[PDB]
DNA sequence: TCAGGATGTATATATCTGACACGTGCCTGGAGACTAGGGAGTAATCCCCTTGGCGGTTAAAACGCGGGGGACAGC
DNA sequence: CTGTCCCCCGCGTTTTAACCGCCAAGGGGATTACTCCCTAGTCTCCAGGCACGTGTCAGATATATACATCCTGA
């Protein structure tokens, strides 16, 4: 049923929480956009399967993901001993500040005007007292 | 999904040798196995019971990961050549080139108070 | 209506059902909870052995089916045929448990 | 190595049920068996013979332990069986 | 030459010596500790003491000045844990403590 | 619930109604009252928490983390339950 | 001649109620008393001696005994007291 | 519910003894000094077993609910 | 022995957590090597403790006397 929604191009919702370990390989979506990586992955290879399920053939739009990490934290040591396991990928390829609201604006930009419609928001988070 | 198959030890692998008469088999994965070898091997020797002598044979046999150009180079080519007609495989930019970009990006953040 | 057994004729069924019978009564995984829990309480960050549970289980199975034994007994000395706490509260104080 | 009792107590019941099996958790049941009992009478006899003030424990001693180990007819036949096996070894 | 015996040197009122010999003469291991024998007439003192100071106190309450075997169950019988710890124990000439069931008495 | 699970329960709770019922069926109980679910529990809290003291008393003797089967044994073998079956 | 606990636990009377004395039934069972905890202490430490596969009996079973032995508070207050003396019989 | 009375319990006073507290001489068992050697402590490896969580099914637990049989109060 | 009422049991329906399989890290339970120091063994000395007498007073026992306690007519 929600794969179908998924697929309703007019779907009502614009976002949808996934398991790691299950969402991660279930879904054909060349409609998925953006992507947000929360769990962390003690083997990179599932968060390469979470992360490509937002463009496989037929996708329409620019992909754009993210890896929400905290600042000097446990995550970072995972994320570095994930980084090391990568290394064995390359092996057979081969064979065959943080926080700066403007920069991450910034970075989640795909143009100036939603670093605008942000300016606005924040201008509403000011306004809210 | 013949990424699951990981370690041959697994139930479901002990189960799949028990379904016999399967006189032709093929795995599908997005991906090859953990950096460890063995599981790659484990993958090769469930797809193709003939390829081993060890468990963890390709710590020696293909001890790249595990000189330079002479130790990586060589030792993965003859790993790609005897892997040749065993493992097919092609990127999304070697076919197609139409991914819109690179879609990559990271971030960190503070913690809370509380946090 | 549909067929209902006079009540007691079940239970007579399991009685023979679960005497004939010898594996554990006890849900294994909320055994563990308990047993961890209450290991918690003396020394923390220890581990066990699942076999040591299960001696753990063995041995508790047992003794609370020896008690229920002696309280049925109490029970039925007193008329009864329905155990009460009173009964299980007296099998333990004519034990030596309490 | 971990020695137990598993073989003699295999050797005994092929001796008395000759065609009779047993599965390995009944066996471990009958090797604590094996370990609980002896135990015992070793224990009477150690401080039975430390109640006369003696060092040794000799034949005698594991004799009394089982007369107070063993309950009635048991307890008759097991020392019935011991001292005609020490008879036997003595002899040999 | 000077001597000084175990048991001052620990400070205990037990014959520090005689619980070492008792140890190694009862066969309890192949060889006894240093510290086993001091340690052990420490709390064998513990105990002792304990159970001295409750029956001198049921002797208080009976308006005795010596301690007879009925004060000792009275002590060994009243505190909880004592209780426990002999609970298979029959104290010669101790008797029973005083105690009525209410079902029995009057209404 | 949907927003908040909240089913922490509890690990005596572990014991169920059933689960008891059941050993009392062992027991020959023909009929049980009310109250006998919850006294049962206390019980054998106890009937535990004696055991694991011992069990554990031994393991931090022994200097070691994991509570072994023998520890258990040992444990049991002290108050007068000798346990056959496991070394 | 036959030694016995009567001085020691007559010194700790002393020691606790000045005043009060003791009967000689009293003392005697004082005497079987401080025996049978001896045996139970000494008899669990050898066993635990035995568990661990080790040979010598030191503080550290005793300790382990006394807590495997006494109750509640019993056990607390042996334990610190076994410490204490310990302590400073190796202190001085 | 209350006073009288019979019994029983408790309480002060001798008094009397034998059992406990205490002094003394002996002697063997405990302390001191010294030596050997092996048991226990301690470090370094390794790898098997434990733990925490998730996925997915399904027997079982929970829950309501009528109604008859036992618990129980009375006599 | 009798009445009565209440509450536990049988049973259908629904929910849920146990069971099993899997995955990943990793850390304590084992091994071995080495060393050192703690205790068994032994010999010598000496006073702590034990058996034995000996005094004396704490509690047992009479003995007379004052109050609590239980049963009954009122
Ligand atoms: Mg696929």
């Amino acid at each position: 049923e929600m794969l179908n929604a998924f697929n309703a191009p007019d779907s009502d919702y614009f976002c949808f929480l996934l398991s790691t370990r299950a969402g991660g390989l279930g879904l054909n979506l060349q409609t998925a956009d953006t992507v947000i990586i929360f769990d962390t992955d003690w083997n990179p290879h599932q968060d390469l399967q979470a992360q490509d399920r937002a463009h496989r053939i037929g996708q329409k739009n620019e992909v754009r993901i993210l890896r929400l990490i905290t600042t000097d934290s446990v995550e970072e040591v995972i994320l570095e001993r994930a980084m090391q396991k990568l290394d064995i990928d390359g092996k057979v390829i081969q064979a065959g500040a943080e926080l700066d609201d403007d920069e991450l604006n910034d970075t989640l930009a795909r143009s100036a005007d939603e670093k605008i419609l942000f300016d606005k928001i924040d201008k509403e988070r000011m306004n809210q007292e | 999904e013949g990424h699951r198959m990981k370690n041959a030890q697994s139930k479901l692998s002990f189960t799949i040798s028990h379904y016999y008469r399967t006189r032709n088999r093929l795995i599908l994965t997005g991906t090859p196995l953990q950096n460890n070898l063995p599981e790659l091997w484990a993958l090769l020797n469930f797809v193709l019971p003939k390829i081993f002598n060890s468990a963890k044979t390709f710590e020696d046999w293909f001890n790249t990961p595990f000189l330079t150009e002479e130790e990586t180079l060589l030792i993965i080519r003859r790993l790609h050549k005897v892997l040749r007609p065993f493992l097919l495989r092609r990127l999304k930019k070697e076919v197609e080139k139409d991914l819109p970009d690179k879609v990559e990006k990271v971030i960190k953040c503070k913690l809370s108070g509380l946090q | 209506k549909p067929h209902r057994y006079r009540p007691g004729t079940v239970a007579l069924r399991e009685i023979r059902r679960y005497q004939k019978s010898t594996e554990l009564l006890i849900r294994k995984l909320p055994f563990q909870r308990l047993v961890r829990e209450i290991a918690q309480d003396f020394k923390t960050d220890l581990r066990f052995q699942s076999s040591a549970v299960m001696a753990l289980q063995e041995a508790s199975e047992a003794y609370l089916v020896g008690l229920f034994e002696d309280t049925n007994l109490c029970g039925i000395h007193a008329k009864r045929v329905t155990i009460m706490p009173k009964d299980i509260q007296l099998a333990r104080r004519i034990r030596g448990e309490r | 190595r971990k020695e137990s009792y598993a073989i003699y107590v295999y050797k005994v019941l092929k001796q008395v049920h000759p065609d009779t099996g047993i599965s390995s958790k009944a066996m471990s049941i009958m090797n604590s068996f094996v370990n609980d009992v002896f135990e015992r009478i070793a224990g009477e006899a150690s401080r039975l013979a430390h109640y006369n003030k003696r060092s040794t424990i000799t034949s005698r001693e594991i004799q009394t332990a089982v007369r107070l180990l063993l309950p009635g007819e048991l307890a008759k036949h097991a020392v019935s069986e011991g001292t005609k096996a020490v008879t036997k070894y003595t002899s040999a | 030459a000077k001597a000084k015996t175990r048991s001052s040197r620990a400070g205990l009122q037990f014959p520090v010596g005689r619980v070492h010999r008792l140890l190694r003469k009862g066969n309890y291991a192949e060889r006894v500790g240093a510290g086993a024998p001091v340690y052990l007439a420490a709390v064998l003192e513990y105990l002792t003491a304990e159970i001295l100071e409750l029956a001198g106190n049921a002797a208080r309450d009976n308006k005795k000045t010596r301690i007879i075997p009925r004060h000792l169950q009275l002590a060994v019988r009243n505190d909880e844990e004592l209780n426990k710890l002999l609970g298979r124990v029959t104290i010669a000439q101790g008797g029973v403590l005083p105690n009525i069931q209410s079902v029995l008495l009057p209404k | 619930a949907k927003r908040h699970r909240k089913v922490l329960r509890d690990n005596i709770q572990g014991i169920t109604k059933p689960a008891i019922r059941r050993l009392a069926r062992r027991g020959g109980v023909k009929r049980i009252s009310g109250l006998i679910y919850e006294e049962t529990r206390g019980v054998l809290k106890v009937f535990l928490e004696n055991v694991i003291r011992d069990a554990v008393t031994y393991t931090e003797h022994a200097k070691r983390k994991t509570v072994t089967a023998m520890d258990v044994v040992y444990a049991l073998k002290r108050q007068g339950r000798t346990l056959y079956g496991f070394g």
